[PDB]
RNA sequence: UAGUCGGGUGAUUAGCCAGACUCUAACUUAUUGAACGUAUU
């Protein structure tokens, strides 16, 4: 998933939310209004080459029309909804924000309650971030017309669900990505059988241990999966 | 003085017989042929003495490993030791505990043996002043000291890794000196005479990458033996 | 004129000469490097004679306290003490101070002259630059303002046994309640205990009463803090400690010196070995008795005799 | 000079000893530095000299009018004659134009915005934050075009 | 030869690799269960160990040429999540076939695997207290022994 | 079992023999200076 794009779009909510427009397109008024009656009289020399930021409050008008006319959810809205997809999923986030540190704004996050950086996150709770966030991204600039955009329609496949998870996220990996979007088809694959006592006996596809691919479909196992023992999955 | 160094050297200790056979060396040839000496076969036979034990495997005389790990201020430890075994460690906690920090400082302090060995007094790899030093801190440095075994000869190699934060008066210096002494020690030993040299590889989550020898890679002829240095504590 | 006054008094010289003297005097040092036993170079600073005098009325003349846990630089003193003061036990946890000499600077020693718990011999403010002058050195000629005490001088031991009294004082009363006797040997701090488990938090009383004192001056080597115990090689400061509880050289050295005396008894050392071999001995006669007894027993009296000589 | 380099594993190194290089170019940098002097142009032109002329340039205006910008790919064996271009059309830009007003009408919008300074807001200093110093910055920057030092761009055209 | 038969040992599914030079691209090929595959189309979790395994015999083969068995040279290598991308029956074998193939190699490795820990002795484990924040030093073993334990149990203690 | 301690033998820093110990756990260091031991004295 394209992290780096969603990090952009982070600051962009973040900036936008911190500047809103109600307090852009009231100066520019104003400073129409001042400047063309500084140029009632005359010279008009005062405005001929400032007349590029009258036109920008033109330009600044359009572009945000599509703001209100396609029904798109408020910046600080879109906002909220990721930062509650990323932390009710992820253990170890406990909330997410920009910070303007030596000029440029960075995101920062927090773990076990300590404020690391992206950059100091580990592997296991680093790409799981960039899971959720991406999805979330996703959703919600897929789906601006509903009051929860990641209650919507989609397929989302994930290859190794379980990568880089301690063995205590993975009992709760299932369960948090399916809260989080209900109405997505997620079609995984897993190594774990932690993670499969999340799950039941009828949403698992298993390959049989001689199998050279003559086979022509994919059958559930025998045994319930779902809160059995993580022996008995081993062995079953 | 050489009377010190003999009795050390006679005694088995390899610095003292590494640092006779230099002074003979550069010294008139009456002394120095650069070879066939008693120190310069002391420390050969040092390095490449061996048996072969009951299981048919060759066991050095003086095996090479770590022996202990310190990691102040460095990430999110404020004071931590390790042990590390002769033959196998396993370390395991959650995700974020600092499993891939303890092998990211292990690999740091091993790319100065890997320079040392590769280039007379090369530079290795250095603490991050960003990411690194402990968020919190208390003096805003961190420091990773190690000390390593080689035998009865030379019981500790103490090796610090020191990096101080960014916009800090006060700037911590890295103690890696008998590190380059011992990468000198095998340098000089294997020119003038072919010893078997060590393997020092990480293997972090950067590998698993996709593709296989995606450019033809001008890179220094890997048939030539000191190509096994390079990028071997890279991570893939 | 006071501590002038004192100094003109014990070296027989005038005020203006040991005034006009004491200038330059942290810039008048011959610096040089001693080979180290395994391999490398060690920097020492050195003062010329004049200021070597100087340094040292100056330290007869102000007697500063030093605490009884100290081991180095008293008279009747040394090694052997420091470690029969830990002979009898079960752990030890030698620790070390990094930088020791060169991290002393006259701040550390002004502040530790006006809080010191014992008696302080009072320095008059008009004669305080001189203090320094005499006592500290100048690394650097550029830079004025970087005053250091330099391992090995005249002075330096005493200074440097004097700003770690509060410090030997402190860690002592800390170390009595718990059944922990504490020495140091200028820079080995040395604890030891029969009871378990009782060294693991000696650490960080240190770290927290260094930064308490000498705030950031001072701080502990963390890769010398050792623990050891009676499975392990148990060494204070040089000497053995065995696991009868004794002194000891060692065995490996006990080996070298009876090989030493079987090539001195077939004739095969020389004039400098033998030197060497004879130093040697008198340390082990100094440390070890019971040593020069088995080897006048494995050697005969008369070789050992000959060897050490007679008056 | 010496320029030096050693095989993987030798028991010593080669090293450069560029150091009396350093020492000339140090004094024709600090010289240049406090009083602008002449200085010696290096360049190199291999066989990647031809190569095909691609119509347009790129306008990346704002640092092939710099002073050290011939030390741009001057070692490169192929001369940039775009940035050679980019630099001509630059002088005749400032040849044709600008400099038959010269420093007209540059100075008139401070006098133009006075008016909205007084009679306008309380104070402005948001509309007039960067030509009042940009005006001095361009003055000497062009000291030198005006004076017996780096040449006008009509001559150097 | 050496790097061949460490490959083949330490890999399970691997039984063979070597070169074609017909269809005159320079190829790999191994085989998979039987099967003569390519290098390229090795899954995840095969191709990874693999690799690793490929390029620590390299460097042990090349760093080792006086020793009749290359792989029983000295070293350091640091492996970090050795579970990646292997199947809980993988998992039972790996550290046994490394330590097997190279016995002089002094292994640090990371984990999130009890099945991993099943064939390792519990001196060799360093643990972090589960409530820690970094406060906490010189890392202790666990106190249950893992070696040949039950996976359950291990995930329970 | 390692590892450590070191009483003896040993042309002797090596090899061997006997004995003993085990806080998660030594790694032997530095002069000409300071103090200690020793020798001249
Ligand atoms: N400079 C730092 N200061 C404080 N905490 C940090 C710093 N860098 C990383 N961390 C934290 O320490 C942990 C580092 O994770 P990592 O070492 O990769 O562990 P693991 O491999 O066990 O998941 C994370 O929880 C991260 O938030």
């Amino acid at each position: 998933g394209r992290f780096d794009h969603f990090v952009e779009w982070y600051i962009y909510l973040h900036k936008r939310t911190v500047s809103d427009i109600s307090s852009s397109i009231k100066e520019l008024e104003q400073q129409v209004n001042d400047l063309q009656r500084t140029v009632d009289g005359g010279m008009v020399s005062v405005k001929s080459l400032l007349e590029q930021m009258k036109f920008k409050l033109s330009e600044a008008i359009e572009r945000n029309d599509a703001a209100v006319s396609s029904r798109v959810l408020t910046e600080s809205v879109q906002k909220s909804i990721v930062e509650k997809a990323i932390c009710s999923v992820v253990p170890s986030i406990s909330n997410i924000w920009v910070e303007m540190i030596t000029g440029s704004d960075l995101v920062k996050v927090t773990n076990d309650g300590h404020d690391v950086t992206i950059d100091q996150l580990s592997d296991g709770q680093r790409v799981f971030l960039s899971l959720v966030a991406d999805l979330a991204r996703r959703m919600v600039m897929l789906n601006p017309l509903l009051e929860n955009p990641l209650e919507g329609r989609g397929i989302v496949l994930i290859d190794e669900i379980e990568l880089h998870l301690h063995p205590k996220w993975q009992q709760e990996v299932i369960l948090n990505l399916r809260s989080a979007f209900p109405n997505i088809q997620f079609i995984i694959t897993t190594h774990s059988p932690i993670v499969l006592s999340t799950i039941e006996k009828r949403c698992i596809r298993e390959f049989e241990p001689n199998d050279d691919g003559d086979q022509s479909f994919l059958d559930s196992p025998d045994m319930q999966t779902k809160g059995s023992e993580n022996a008995q999955i081993l062995e079953q | 003085m050489t009377k010190q160094y003999e009795r050390k050297a006679k005694g088995g200790n390899l610095l003292s017989a590494f640092e006779l056979y230099q002074r003979n060396s550069d010294k008139a040839p009456g002394l120095g042929e650069m070879l066939v000496g008693e120190w310069f076969e002391m420390c050969r036979d040092y390095i490449q003495d061996g048996h072969v034990d009951e299981s048919g495997i060759f066991r050095p005389d003086n095996a090479f490993y770590l022996r202990r790990l310190t990691l102040k201020d460095f990430r999110r430890f404020s004071l931590l030791e390790i042990k590390l075994e002769e033959d196998l460690t396993v370390i395991i906690g959650n995700n974020g505990k600092g499993k891939t920090s303890i092998l990211y400082a292990i690999a740091k302090t091993l790319s100065w043996f890997v320079a040392n060995i590769l280039k007379e007094g090369g530079s290795g790899q250095r603490l991050s002043e960003m990411t690194d030093i402990k968020n919190d801190a208390e003096d805003r440095y961190s420091d990773v000291s190690s000390t390593f075994f080689f035998g009865k000869g030379l019981k500790s190699v103490p090796i610090r890794l020191s990096r101080s934060a960014l916009g800090t008066a006060e700037r911590r210096d890295s103690e890696v000196k008998p590190a380059k002494d011992l990468a000198d020690i095998w340098r000089v030993i294997n020119e003038v005479n072919t010893i078997n040299l060590p393997t020092f590889a990480l293997y972090n989550v950067e590998r698993s990458q996709p593709f296989n020898r995606n450019i033809k890679d001008n890179t220094g002829r890997r048939e030539e033996r000191f190509d096994a240095y390079s990028q071997t504590l890279g991570g893939a | 004129m006071s501590v002038i006054r004192g100094l003109a008094a014990v070296l027989r010289q005038s005020d203006s000469d040991i005034s006009a003297f004491l200038v330059t005097a942290p810039r008048k040092y011959k610096v040089y490097k001693i080979p180290k036993r395994t391999t490398g170079f060690r920097v020492i600073a050195q003062p010329a004679k004049g200021l070597k005098d100087i340094q040292r009325a100056f330290v007869q003349l102000y007697s500063l306290p030093v605490h009884d846990a100290s081991m180095a630089y008293m008279k009747g003193k040394g090694i052997r003490d420091n470690a029969a003061a830990h002979a009898g036990n079960q752990y030890l946890l030698k620790a070390d101070l990094e930088d020791f000499f060169n991290s002393i600077t006259p701040a550390i020693f002004w502040r530790c002259i006006e809080m010191s718990s014992a008696q302080t011999p009072q320095f008059e403010p008009q004669d305080k630059l001189f203090i320094e002058k005499i006592l500290f050195w100048q690394p650097i000629k550029r830079r004025k303002t970087k005053l250091i005490l330099s391992v090995g001088a005249p002075s330096s031991p005493v200074i440097s046994n004097f700003c770690m009294y509060e410090f030997d004082n402190r860690i002592h009363a800390a170390c009595k309640k718990v059944e922990i006797t504490y020495t140091r040997y200028a820079d080995d701090l040395t604890f030891s205990s029969n009871i378990p488990d009782v060294l693991k938090a000696v650490p960080s009383t240190l770290e927290v009463l260094l930064k308490d004192l000498f705030g950031s001056a001072l701080r502990l080597n963390h890769s010398k803090t050792v623990f050891s115990s009676k499975a392990h090689n148990r060494h204070v400061t040089g000497i053995t400690i065995n696991n009868e509880e004794t002194l000891s050289l060692g065995r490996d050295r006990k080996r070298f010196i009876k090989h030493l005396i079987n090539q001195y008894k077939y004739g095969l050392l020389d004039n400098e070995d033998k030197a060497y071999l004879i130093g040697l001995l008198a340390f082990a006669s100094h440390i070890e008795p019971s040593f020069i007894t088995r080897m006048n027993e494995k050697y005969s009296l008369e070789l050992m005799e000959r060897l050490r000589g007679q008056r | 000079i010496r320029l030096s380099r050693s095989a993987l594993g030798t028991a010593e190194r080669r090293d450069s000893e560029v150091k009396p290089a350093k020492d000339l170019a140090d004094i024709w940098r600090v010289i240049n530095e406090v009083n602008t002097i002449n200085l010696p142009t290096f360049a190199l032109y291999n066989v990647e000299r031809s190569q095909p002329f691609n119509r347009n340039i790129k306008d990346n205006t704002g640092r092939r009018e710099e002073r050290f910008d011939a030390y741009s790919q001057t070692l490169g064996g192929a001369g940039r004659f775009d940035h050679f271009v980019e630099w001509y059309i630059y002088l005749h830009k400032r040849t044709v134009s600008d400099i038959s007003s010269s420093i007209k009408e540059l100075e008139q919008q401070v006098n133009d915005l006075q008016r909205t300074v007084d009679g306008g807001m309380v104070s402005v200093k948001s509309l007039l934050e960067q030509m009042k110093f940009k005006l001095s910055e361009a003055i000497e920057r062009n000291d030198a075009a005006v004076s017996s030092r780096v040449l006008t761009e009509s001559v150097q055209k």
